[PDB]
């Protein structure tokens, strides 16, 4: 976030003099570039380091009964509890 | 649960060696007991630019030692040491401690009785390594000598030493000499009394399938029956659950298996829909079945990656009409969506069908007729009479199964 | 719907090899079953695996393994599982009835929606003709009449007995039987299986390369068989193509397709019962075809009781054939069948009055009576079809007088 802040402050305040001192075409282009970069990094975290798909698969594996052996083990072990 | 495998006789040892080599190949366990790192999952997709972790259950059959070495839960019982030597040489992973070494059925039965304490100690030693035991698996030949008597005595011993609290399967192989019919009937008597579910394999039908060895097919069927147990899925994953779905009453316990041969030829089955229809064919069943047969229960195994659900649904719907169900059993066909082992490079499907039909009437009729022809201290003749009456007790029962 | 091809006998197997080579060339399928870089529909004639391989639906039947071995080696993509190895042959076919019935049921189960059975066999094939004659009976019995059968029977150039015995079952069970003569084929050539393969491949062109119309075999056949008795078709092929002096217009193709010399069977004066012309080119000029249709209707002699319509299908050429000039096939239903059937009957009577070779078939008194009654029934059926084709010609066909 800090690296991004520096990178795009060097465009808003150094290359230009703020959002006011920007023609609509360049302002739209800047926002589009920021949007692509931000969603690229959001993917690289959420489906990267977090491994969203793997945890959704594990949710389906455990909540939707898929690993029947584990549940059979629970029921046979806890048949008295 | 855990499964203990027992192999008796030369034929039983020959089958079991390939059965264990098959399982070791599927689970990536080398012949020396060393384990192979698990390949990454195929359907566990991951983001892309453009060691002990596992998701199977191999330890259900192999004992995982503290040194990361697997060892089968097998017990080898016979008298001739040549077959055991060959089996151990092929698979050094077999525990030498688990090997026990020593024509008339009576002689083998009496030998098993005299030396029952040692075999019982071995069974107890194997059980002690198992927590929450589930069932026993037996690989033996109904006729052939050592296998008949020794397996029958072990059947009785295991049945009565644990109070029948665990089910006991039986992968019996039926014969294709003057003493053979006596052995077949005598062993079948104890199969009726003690065994919980019997997989009947007929050598003549196995030869019929082969010419289109014989032990490899038995090994493949036996190692594919337990696919849901070793690769757990939504359904089953327990040996008692699979058997309970095909045995309506204790008497109708004899199962038979069908095998799809073309697992490797480049003209393999197009899709799951084709294989579902081809499995019902009577030319690939391991037991000779006529056109008057009726099915009491149905179970189909499918082994492949990402099977198409549409094809399976349509195949089940088409196959339900073709099959002639027994009048008092609801029309029900079940398909097992097994998972192929990631270690296997072959991507072709395999499919094994297990059935409980009424074709046993003819098979036991042939056995009974041969026994009656051959019959034409006194204690043994009483046992022969008892075996004759016990076999008739399920002959007439399978006949009555036709009636509401 | 899908179609199943049945090949019987040595001549049938050779013709089938040429036919499947032609079909695979048209659809770009390689000899090993691999694709080549869809709007066409080879699925009606090939089974597609989920590993991208095309294998023919055909079933090979022969008495000896040499012909089947040559056919399979030439085209490796044949499935070996479908390979199986006069009165003696027919009785042999009875013994193998169960195996063949299951073998055909496998193909029927493999397809999704069966349409028709194609059969390639030779009437004069001896033992193979017997096994094919049994094949027709078993198929017609088990599958009823909901699925029709097409037989590309090759006629003959002791043989009369075999031709009559095969023609009895051909009349009884076939639904639409093409007639090919080796005499007219070699006359046209002035090898011969390449003409039959070409005609059979083109007959189904509207199915494999769909267009606006004629999307099913029912539509193609129903235009040519007003009555189930008149089921024999005469096919005509224009040979002058791929030369420099080709037909300059499709209109000249329509006019010169009707020449009696190009017909694949010996012909004098004939009356046409039905017509259907195939034109197969990348682009077809409509106005030429309209003019040609008008001239063809004004020139051709139709029987009085038929609607007198000429149908022209606008086939599409395969992308895998590079910019070749126009070609066309004509399939007709004529009354010329009476001449060839009369020739066969004359030969049969001449050789039946003389007990020349009947010792090879009459084994005993009961065998003598059996063969006599069978031969009488076959002769009566052939006479019945001749009389029907003769009564079609006259104008009082629909009258009850």
């Amino acid at each position: 976030v800090n690296q991004y802040n520096v990178k795009y402050s060097a465009i808003l305040f150094n290359n230009h003099q703020g959002l006011a001192s920007m023609t609509t075409n360049e302002m739209i282009k800047l926002i589009d570039s920021q949007y692509n970069e931000i969603l690229t990094f959001l993917t690289q975290i959420i489906q990267g380091n977090n491994k969203l798909f793997t945890h959704v698969y594990n949710f389906k594996r455990f909540y939707f009964m898929e690993t029947n052996d584990f549940i059979d083990a629970i029921m046979v072990k806890g048949k008295d509890v | 649960g855990e499964t203990i495998t027992l192999q008796v006789g030369q034929c039983g040892n020959q089958v079991g060696l390939q059965y264990w080599q098959q399982l070791a190949t599927e689970h990536g366990i080398q012949s020396d007991g060393s384990s192979t790192p698990y390949p990454k999952d195929i359907n566990d997709l991951q983001l892309q630019e453009l060691g002990k972790y596992r998701n199977d259950h191999p330890e259900l059959f192999f004992t995982l030692s503290d040194s990361n070495t697997y060892t089968p839960r097998s017990i080898l019982i016979d008298m001739e040491p040549s077959v055991i030597a060959k089996s151990t040489s092929a698979l050094p992973m077999f525990n030498p401690r688990n090997v026990h070494l020593s024509n008339n059925w009576i002689n083998g039965y009496k030998y098993g009785t005299e030396e029952e304490e040692t075999l019982l100690n071995l069974i107890d030693r194997e059980v002690d390594k198992c927590d929450n035991l589930s069932n026993f698996q037996l690989f033996h030949s109904v006729a052939g000598g050592t296998g008949s008597g020794v397996g029958s005595k072990m059947l009785e011993v295991i049945s009565d030493r644990y109070g029948h609290k665990k089910l006991l399967n039986t992968f019996s192989i039926f014969p294709s000499v003057v003493v053979q019919p006596y052995n077949t009937i005598l062993t079948l008597k104890r199969l009726i009394d003690y065994s919980d579910a019997t997989f009947v394999f007929h050598n003549d039908s196995l030869n019929r399938i082969e010419n289109i060895g014989a032990n490899k097919l038995i090994a493949l069927v036996s190692a594919s029956v337990s696919n849901p147990l070793r690769f757990p899925g939504y359904m089953y994953s327990s040996m008692e659950s699979i058997v309970s779905n095909l045995i309506p009453t204790p008497d109708l316990k004899f199962l038979t298996s069908s095998i799809a041969p073309f697992s490797t030829q480049k003209h393999n089955y197009l899709n799951e829909y084709d294989m579902l229809l081809e499995l019902s064919n009577d030319r690939y069943k391991t037991n000779r079945v006529s056109g008057d047969t009726s099915y009491i229960s149905m179970l189909n195994y499918l082994i492949g990656d990402n099977l198409d659900q549409r094809e399976i649904r349509k195949g089940i719907l088409k196959s339900q009409q073709r099959i002639s169900f027994v009048p008092w059993v609801a029309r029900s066909v079940l398909v097992v969506h097994g998972k192929k082992s990631p270690y296997l490079k072959n991507t072709n499907l395999e499919g094994i069908q297990v059935t409980n039909n009424t074709s046993m009437i003819d098979v036991f009729t042939k056995i009974l007729k041969q026994f009656d022809l051959l019959i034409k201290e006194n204690e043994v003749m009483e046992m022969f009479n008892e075996s004759r009456e016990s076999v008739k007790s399920i002959i007439d029962e399978y006949k009555a199964c036709k009636e509401i």
